[PDB]
């Protein structure tokens, strides 16, 4: 199951079941493109990085022994967390670590100049177009 | 207008003057970097570190030193790396142990370090922060040779390791890292942590990692005592690492009064008199060539690749009196990982692009780059000259055979070893230099002018002279050094080729400053400084090294220096060669 | 026995006569934040999912409609002793008997 | 927790996209009348 | 100003 | 009580700030009726060679982070709009009370 | 006739041995080069999705319109193959045209002889058959052997299409068949927005080839533009309705023409709007936004009163207006009106500060890349050094464009009073 993000909505969520075989390591991997965000859009310490939350994993691991059903009251507590199905295997969920990327910045300190840069090319554009259209040779 | 049609013949009536004055000034701008308007003093510039301070506790020489003897023993039995001894160890002192192996095949045999197919094993250790999650990590790394070398510093790293297992203050991860050939275990190591294959070296996968690296640490240490330590900043293609690194281990120097060196000079404490000047110069000349060959040198430039800054620590025993022990050393590096660790962010806010004249002064890019921009400028003049004469075909035999010949000279030396080696009595590895040489020479013989005005040699000088203004430019982005070398030597015999005249003296100019020449000039130029001379059959020697050393190094580690010259500056010159025997 | 990720997290169940249930998983987030002392009012669309097969009940349950479920986790969120104190605070011998002396 | 049969038949089968039949029959009619104006 | 310059 | 600072090596500001906290509740006035903002944290940071403490001289003889002790608003939720908000009453509808 | 086949069998051997070399992959992911319009990657993520079951609009990553959905989803296979045919029909078409405009331009100046309404002097500056005779070839070098098409082939960008598409339009206009010119201007509307306004200098061309005069009170003029305009928006809206069936939605509307309008995506180019806009003020976003746009549009109606008789330099003007200040441009769109000023080189004489312009233009296409591998790899540079970049490549086109039309100008004057 796969659900697109939607910029400044929603995120990513990818859901999958895989079978693993016995004595073996299964990679997983996806290709990812970092963005550039405007310039109110990053902390105060920009330079820092983004956090990806932890991945959560679920399985029923196979058991060495055989365990037998067990009453809830009369058990101690460590062993009452999750209900048990199978008297064969036991129920886990792991979590991995989070990671740290970085993205590309642009500069906070000049919000300024570039309005009056961009605006000067776009009159020189205007002033040739106006002198040339207007004019005439004499 | 007529106002700048009046400009334009005071150019052309005084062109010839200004390209003269133009070049002078940029050498003399050279020359003038190293006083003190132009020359800065070293400050901090980072609160994180400046702000805070560190009280060393570090107390294990004895431990080193029987590590030391325990290692090299191991080392002489086995005949490479222990690394039995090597886990058992680091285990012992509390890490968590990996292990790596590695091979790979060279293009042709090395002389110089006796290799043709090479396989090792990499073994690192790593301690992960205690309250924290694994996101950060700092590096600290041996490199081994086959020389039996560097025991002491395999025995500081187990002692230093034991030492630090036993914190809380840790934000960052800890790499302990031991390679098996000098930097080749480095850059399969690193290929193997990023999951990227550069260069094409083989290896198992990794099992253990400690999140992105921040930075990193090389140590090279032969001997119990010291009597200085030497400090190396120039990684591969001519990058550099953060200025701040660099004042931070000179501020960890002063507090334990060590006797601390840059390119093996010692500095005066201020420029007392003019005799400061002489050394400052020396000094940003060593660095001014070191960083133009492009290589690294040591396992610190091939971490400059993946945006981490790396320092490499080099000490030395000299028969001077005063002699430091193991135990100042390990203080020393103690006090930069504790400051390293006090960091809140990647280092973005000193310098990247800097010149050294000495450990303590500094000249930015703002102030250096009018050197190259006057020589550029005596390239535009003669290039506008050009086209003011021409307004007052022939040119694809020129220009496809020059780009043919550099495309050759790039491709076959490397392939056709093995032909070459069958017909004719040469071992492989010098075969490949000959090749080399061989088409060289064979480019200046012209073929097409066997074969059998002023309009054709101006259009193909207008446009080599473009041509090599935009290469010159783009290769002093790249590197400073480099382009400022290659103008300094290439812009006046350039701006002088002309088919009538003295066509012998311009010739001898032409061959004397060739892509070949700057090269020998530059090899006795280095070994001038050392203050150890050459002779002419020693510097010969030299250079067939050099050559075949670029080549290996473009293979084995990405260099670029062997493609831009015999792709793109080699037919450029051919070009201005052509300009001057026109038919 | 238990894991955790590193941060904060929280995944709720709601029962099937609730009709928005964006508006009430804010409004919980909001009121949870101030007994708990912690920064749950950064919980918001960008970080929120529903999950369609993991993360079932953990109690007694008759149905499992994937629609009354959701699930956010903050992975920069700081545990100190300003944390502590609240959880302290709704143990019922309060650090004053038991095992509950145990904790410093 | 986790019943593997159920999740796997929670969703229908994944069968490969295919343009429909009447935007291909659109296409190539009106195609064809533009043909028949300049030619005929 | 670089527009309103030339027209009006 | 405010403190506007940030990182580890401003732990100055923040170890005020909680000496201003322990006097003030020694001294009567209850945990709901004060407003806490603190833009960093110091002591549970990894950097700390003391963890969860706090001290106001080098004698390390007073704790002024203590045992008890309650944080309304936490590092990324300290800013100049959220104070004013505070100070003059609009907040938004959801705040709970422990916050205004 | 040999040396058209020559110049194809040449850049169809280029482009070959560039599509298997080790810098096809370096190539294709160029900032200068795709765009979030143009990307083949995207492309192929679209085909994904839709064979998982999600729509391809549903997301921030897919903006192609819905016939290059059906066409790829054809021709996956022979993807390499397409882009060389479609880069060869371009190059033929403007061969055509241009032969077929050079007959006219002779024709009209040997006409106006006659009427002896020239100067009496005004010699060298007439147009002779032997100078004539190799403009269209080189106008198809032009176009085939310029590194920015080369660049854009090896990418599988979608603007290759674009071109064809426009180039197909001039073909059919200057043949005289207005069916099939409103067709292809439908066509390059739907792909990319700002096409529309070469609406009325074709309009113009067409007009004129029948003779009729353009004036207030004509009853042909009226009657011409009237059935034009009404080609031209019906092929529209059969072209959107049939989009419709494909996927039975609306939403490729919003995903493509909303997205072109609004510019949400801030990935740098070649252009003016991406730094801007990542560094803007909130309060003044809708203003800057909507006069930026309203700049593309702005200069079609002077420059129809202006240049009422020359049509054809009229839609060479527009179309490099419309490279310049479009949202995202890319060097494709760049390398379409370069391949015009062969048509304009007996223009020469009057031109003035040519050489610079070309230099500077040169120097900011090799500046491009080492400036982004400072910023983006080595970590040395900022996007300050890109920002500057990109305004010094813009300048140096507007002045360039800005030369052509003075000399224009000029020559026509010289040639009504005397040189
Ligand atoms: C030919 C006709 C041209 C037509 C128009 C010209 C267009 C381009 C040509 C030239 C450039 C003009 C426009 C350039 C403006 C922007 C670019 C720039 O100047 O930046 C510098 C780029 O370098 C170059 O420009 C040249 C390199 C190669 C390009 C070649 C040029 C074109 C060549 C093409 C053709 C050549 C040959 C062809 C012929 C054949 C990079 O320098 P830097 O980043 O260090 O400096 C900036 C910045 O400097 C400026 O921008 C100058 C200001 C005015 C420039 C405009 C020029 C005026 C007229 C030009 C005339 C051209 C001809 C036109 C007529 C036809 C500026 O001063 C600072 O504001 C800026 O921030 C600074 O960056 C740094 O500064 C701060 C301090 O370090 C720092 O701030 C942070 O740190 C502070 C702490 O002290 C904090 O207080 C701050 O809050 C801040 O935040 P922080 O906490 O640190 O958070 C950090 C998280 N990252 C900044 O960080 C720092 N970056
Ligand atoms: C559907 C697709 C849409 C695409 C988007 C584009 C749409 C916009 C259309 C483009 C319009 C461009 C021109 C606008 C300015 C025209 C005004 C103008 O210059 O009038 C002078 C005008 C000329 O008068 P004159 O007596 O001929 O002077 C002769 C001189 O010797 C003077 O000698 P001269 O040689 O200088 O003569 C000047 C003039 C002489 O030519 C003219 O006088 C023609 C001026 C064209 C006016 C445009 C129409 C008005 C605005 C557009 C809206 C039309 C209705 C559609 C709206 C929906 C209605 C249901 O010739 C020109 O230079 C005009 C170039 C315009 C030609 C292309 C425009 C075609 C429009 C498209 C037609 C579509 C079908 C319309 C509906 C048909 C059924 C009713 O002088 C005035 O007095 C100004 C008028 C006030
Ligand atoms: C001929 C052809 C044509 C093309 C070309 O050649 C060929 O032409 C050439 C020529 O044309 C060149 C240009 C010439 C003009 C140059 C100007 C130059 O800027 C100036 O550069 C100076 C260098 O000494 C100063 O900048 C200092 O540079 C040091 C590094 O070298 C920093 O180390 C220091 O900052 C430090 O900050 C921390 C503290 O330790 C200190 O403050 C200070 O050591 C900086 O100085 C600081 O720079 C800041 C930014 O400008 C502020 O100005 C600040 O100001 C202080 O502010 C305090 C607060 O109020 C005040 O109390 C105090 O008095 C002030 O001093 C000032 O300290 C000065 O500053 C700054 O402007 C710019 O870099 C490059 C520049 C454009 C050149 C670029 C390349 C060219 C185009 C060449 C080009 C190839
Ligand atoms: C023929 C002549 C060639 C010359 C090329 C034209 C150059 C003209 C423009 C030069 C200056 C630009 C404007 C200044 C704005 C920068 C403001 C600033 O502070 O920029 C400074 C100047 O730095 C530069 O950008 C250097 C200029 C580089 C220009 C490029 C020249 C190379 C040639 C390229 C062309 C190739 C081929 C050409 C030949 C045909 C940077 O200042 P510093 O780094 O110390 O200190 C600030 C760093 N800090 C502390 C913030 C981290
Ligand atoms: C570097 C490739 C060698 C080219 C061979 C000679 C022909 C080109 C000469 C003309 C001008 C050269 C530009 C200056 C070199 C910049 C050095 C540099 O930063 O070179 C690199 C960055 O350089 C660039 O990215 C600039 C692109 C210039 C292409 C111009 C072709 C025309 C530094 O890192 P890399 O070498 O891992 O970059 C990989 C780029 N590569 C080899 C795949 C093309
Ligand atoms: C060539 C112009 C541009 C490049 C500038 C070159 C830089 C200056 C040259 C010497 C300065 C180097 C100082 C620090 C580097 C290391 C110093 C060092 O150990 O020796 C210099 C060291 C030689 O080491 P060995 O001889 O193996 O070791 C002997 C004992 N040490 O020099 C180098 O390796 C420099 C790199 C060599 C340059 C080759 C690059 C390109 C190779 C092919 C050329 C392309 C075709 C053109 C020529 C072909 C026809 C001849
Ligand atoms: C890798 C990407 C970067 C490479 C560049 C790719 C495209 C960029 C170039 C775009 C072209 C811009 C303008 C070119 C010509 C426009 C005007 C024109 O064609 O004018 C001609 C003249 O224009 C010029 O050629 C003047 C420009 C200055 C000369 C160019 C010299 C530099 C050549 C390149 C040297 C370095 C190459 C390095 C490789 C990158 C007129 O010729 P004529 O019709 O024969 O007139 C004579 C009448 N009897
Ligand atoms: C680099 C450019 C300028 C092209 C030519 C310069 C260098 C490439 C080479 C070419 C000839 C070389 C010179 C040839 C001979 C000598 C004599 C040599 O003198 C000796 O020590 C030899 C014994 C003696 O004469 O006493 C010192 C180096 C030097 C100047 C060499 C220095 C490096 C030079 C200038
Ligand atoms: C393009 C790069 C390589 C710039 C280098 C410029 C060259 C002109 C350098 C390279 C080697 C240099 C030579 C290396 C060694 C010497 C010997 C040196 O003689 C001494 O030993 C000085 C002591 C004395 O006898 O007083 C005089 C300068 C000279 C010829 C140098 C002159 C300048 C040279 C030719
Ligand atoms: C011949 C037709 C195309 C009319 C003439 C062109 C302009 C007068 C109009 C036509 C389409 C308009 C654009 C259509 C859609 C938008 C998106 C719109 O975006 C938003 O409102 C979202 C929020 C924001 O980004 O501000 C901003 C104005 C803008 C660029 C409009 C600006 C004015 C434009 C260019
Ligand atoms: C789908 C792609 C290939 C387009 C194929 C050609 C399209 C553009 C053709 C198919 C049918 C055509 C339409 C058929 C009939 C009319 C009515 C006439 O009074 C004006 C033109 C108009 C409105 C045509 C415009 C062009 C048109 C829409
Ligand atoms: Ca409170």
């Amino acid at each position: 199951h796969y659900q697109p993000a939607q910029d400044r909505l929603q995120p990513h969520l990818l859901e999958m079941l895989i079978q693993l075989p016995a004595n073996s390591v299964t990679k997983v991997s996806i290709q990812f493109e970092r963005a550039l965000l405007k310039w109110t859009e990053y902390t105060p310490d920009p330079n820092h990085g983004f956090y990806v939350s932890p991945s959560v994993l679920s399985a029923l691991v196979p058991s060495m022994v055989a365990a037998k059903p067990v009453d809830w009251e009369e058990s101690p507590l460590f062993n009452s967390l999750f209900p048990v199905s199978d008297g064969s295997n036991y129920f886990v969920r792991l979590y991995t670590e989070p990671l740290l990327v970085n993205l590309p910045t642009p500069d906070f300190s000049m919000p300024y100049n570039v309005i009056c840069l961009t605006c000067t090319v776009v009159a020189v554009c205007y002033g040739s177009f106006y002198n040339l259209l207007t004019r005439t040779f004499h | 207008p007529v106002r700048r049609r009046a400009l334009a013949r005071l150019v052309l009536r005084l062109n010839a003057p200004l390209c003269v004055l133009s070049y002078v000034a940029g050498i003399a701008w050279f020359l003038a970097l190293v006083f003190p308007p132009l020359t800065q003093r070293t400050y901090m510039s980072e609160n994180a570190m400046g702000s805070t301070m560190v009280e060393e506790q570090f107390a294990g020489g004895d431990r080193a030193r029987a590590f030391a003897r325990d290692f090299a023993a191991h080392r002489k039995k086995s005949g490479a790396l222990p690394v039995a001894w090597l886990e058992r160890t680091m285990r012992s002192v509390g890490l968590e142990v990996y292990t790596q192996s590695f091979s790979r095949k060279l293009p042709f045999p090395d002389e110089t370090h006796e290799r043709y197919m090479v396989s090792g094993t990499n073994v690192y250790g790593i301690l992960r922060a205690p309250r924290a999650a694994s996101t950060e990590s700092l590096v600290l790394t041996v490199p081994c040779g086959s020389d039996s070398t560097n025991s002491q510093a395999v025995g500081l790293l187990l002692a230093l390791a034991a030492h630090f297992r036993g914190q809380i203050y840790w934000a960052k991860d800890i790499v302990f890292l031991v390679t098996e050939h000098d930097l080749l275990g480095t850059e399969a190591w690193l290929e193997a942590y990023h999951d990227v294959n550069v260069t094409g070296m083989q290896s198992s996968p990794l099992q253990g990692r400690a999140g992105a690296i921040q930075a990193a640490v090389a140590l090279e240490l032969s001997s119990d005592v010291v009597t200085s330590l030497d400090v190396a900043v120039e990684g591969l293609n001519g990058q550099l690492p953060n200025l701040d690194l660099l004042n931070l281990f000179q501020t960890f120097c002063q507090k334990g009064g060590l006797l601390c060196t840059l390119q093996g000079k010692l500095q005066p404490e201020d420029w007392t008199s003019l005799d400061g000047p002489l050394q400052g110069l020396q000094t940003l000349l060593l660095m001014v060539l070191r960083q133009a060959s492009g290589r690294p040198h040591g396992s610190h430039g091939l971490f400059l690749r993946y945006r981490v800054e790396a320092l490499t620590l080099r000490g030395i025993n000299s028969f001077r009196q005063y002699k430091y022990d193991l135990v100042a050393v390990g203080k020393a590096l103690e006090g930069m990982f504790r400051k390293l660790n006090h960091l809140l962010e990647r280092l973005h806010q000193s310098f990247f692009l800097y010149l050294l004249p000495g450990l303590s002064r500094f000249v930015s890019i703002g102030l250096y780059m009018p050197a190259v921009g006057f020589l550029l400028l005596v390239l535009g003049l003669k290039a506008l000259e050009l086209w003011m004469q021409l307004h007052e075909a022939s040119l694809v035999a020129p220009l496809l055979i020059s780009q043919a010949m550099g495309l050759a000279l790039y491709v076959l030396p490397v392939l056709g070893q093995h032909v070459a080696t069958q017909h004719f009595p040469v071992a492989e590895a010098e075969a490949v230099v000959l090749t080399l040489l061989a088409i060289y020479a064979a480019g200046l013989a012209l073929p097409h002018n066997t074969h059998r005005p002023d309009r054709g040699w101006m259009a193909l000088k207008l446009v080599a002279l473009i041509y090599l203004a935009l290469q010159l430019g783009c290769i002093a982005l790249t590197n400073f050094s480099l382009g400022f070398l290659l103008a300094t030597t290439m812009v006046p015999t350039a701006a002088l080729a002309k088919p009538h005249g003295p066509r012998t003296l311009y010739a001898a100019l032409l061959v004397l400053t060739s892509p070949a020449a700057t090269l020998l000039g530059s090899l006795f130029l280095w070994r001038e400084l050392q203050e150890a001379p050459l002779s002419l059959a020693e510097g010969w020697q030299l250079f067939l090294a050099a050559l075949a050393q670029g080549v290996l190094e473009h293979h084995t580690y990405g260099a670029l220096l062997f493609p831009l010259l015999s792709l793109g500056l080699y037919p450029c010159w051919l070009l201005f060669w052509n300009v001057l025997f026109w038919k | 026995f238990l894991q955790a990720p590193s941060g904060a997290e929280l995944w709720v169940w709601f029962q099937d006569t609730v009709t928005d249930v964006d508006k009430s998983w804010k409004e919980l987030s909001n009121v949870l934040s101030g007994i708990f002392c912690a920064s749950l009012n950064f919980i918001d669309s960008t970080n929120t999912v529903t999950p369609t097969a993991s993360f079932k009940p953990l109690g007694l349950a008759n149905d499992t409609d994937h629609y009354f479920l959701r699930y956010a986790v903050l992975p920069r969120e700081v545990v100190c002793t300003e944390n502590l104190t609240p959880w302290k605070k709704l143990l019922p011998c309060s650090s004053k008997a038991g095992l509950s002396v145990l904790l410093k | 927790q986790l019943p593997v049969a159920q999740i796997i038949h929670q969703k229908p089968k994944l069968k490969d996209w295919h343009p429909p039949g009447g935007f291909i029959l659109g296409l190539w009619a009106l195609i064809i009348m533009v043909f028949f104006k300049t030619y005929g | 100003l670089p527009m309103a310059v030339p027209i009006l | 009580l405010v403190c506007t600072s940030r990182f580890w090596f401003n732990y100055r500001h923040v170890a005020n700030t909680l000496s201003v906290y322990r006097s003030v509740k020694r001294l009567g006035i209850p945990d709901s009726h004060i407003v806490l903002m603190l833009a960093d944290d110091m002591a549970c940071n990894p950097r700390n060679p003391k963890p969860a403490t706090v001290f106001s001289h080098k004698n390390m003889e007073l704790n002024v982070y203590g045992d008890d002790v309650e944080v309304d608003y936490r590092s990324y939720e300290v800013t100049v709009e959220n104070f004013l908000r505070v100070l003059t009453g609009r907040i938004p509808p959801s705040t709970p009370r422990s916050k205004r | 006739a040999a040396p058209l086949v020559l110049v194809l069998v040449v850049a169809v051997t280029v482009r070959a041995a560039l599509f298997r070399s080790s810098l096809a992959e370096f190539i294709s992911e160029r900032v200068e080069v795709v765009s979030p319009l143009s990307s083949w990657k995207r492309v192929v993520e679209g085909l994904s999705l839709l064979d998982l079951g999600v729509s391809p609009y549903s997301g921030a990553v897919f903006h192609e319109t819905p016939l290059i959905i059906y066409l790829f989803h054809f021709l996956i296979d022979y993807a390499e193959l397409v882009f060389m045919i479609t880069d060869a029909l371009t190059a033929i078409a403007l061969y055509f045209a241009i032969q077929d405009f050079n007959k006219v331009v002779f024709k009209k100046q040997k006409l106006l002889l006659e009427l002896d309404q020239y100067a009496p002097d005004v010699a060298e500056l007439i147009r002779t058959p032997m100078e004539m005779r190799y403009i269209p070839l080189k106008v198809a070098l032009f176009y085939l052997l310029n590194p920015y098409t080369i660049l854009s082939c090896v990418a599988k960008s979608t603007c290759a299409i674009n071109n064809t598409l426009i180039a197909f339009f001039i073909l059919t206009t200057i043949k005289g068949s207005a069916f099939l010119s409103a067709i292809f201007l439908a066509l390059a509307t739907y792909q990319s927005l700002y096409p529309l306004t070469l609406f009325v200098p074709g309009l113009l061309y067409l007009l004129q080839r029948q003779y009729i005069p353009v004036k207030m009170k004509s009853k042909a003029f009226w009657i011409f533009s009237w059935e034009y305009a009404m080609m031209y928006v019906g092929s529209l809206v059969v072209i959107i309705c049939l989009s419709f069936f494909l996927l039975s939605s609306w939403d490729f509307i919003p995903a493509v023409y909303g997205f072109i309008l609004s510019v949400p995506d801030l990935t740098p180019n070649i252009g003016l709007f991406w730094y801007f806009f990542a560094e803007m003020f909130e309060h003044f976003s809708l203003f800057f936004v909507c006069v930026f746009q309203i700049n593309v549009f702005f200069y079609t109606i002077p420059l129809a009163i202006k240049l009422k008789e020359h049509p054809i330099f009229f839609m060479f003007i527009q179309i490099a207006v419309i490279a310049i200040f479009k949202s995202y441009p890319t060097v494709g769109d760049v390398a379409l009106y370069m391949a015009f000023f062969p048509v304009w080189n007996h223009l020469y004489r009057f031109l003035r500060n040519i050489f610079v312009l070309t230099c500077i233009i040169i120097v900011c296409s090799l500046l491009f890349p080492v400036l982004w591998h400072l910023w983006i790899y080595a970590g040395s540079a900022n996007s300050n050094f890109f920002y500057a970049i990109t305004l010094t490549f813009n300048v140096g086109q507007i002045l360039l464009i800005s030369d052509y039309f003075y000399a224009f100008l000029r020559r026509e004057y010289y040639l009504t009073h005397g040189l």
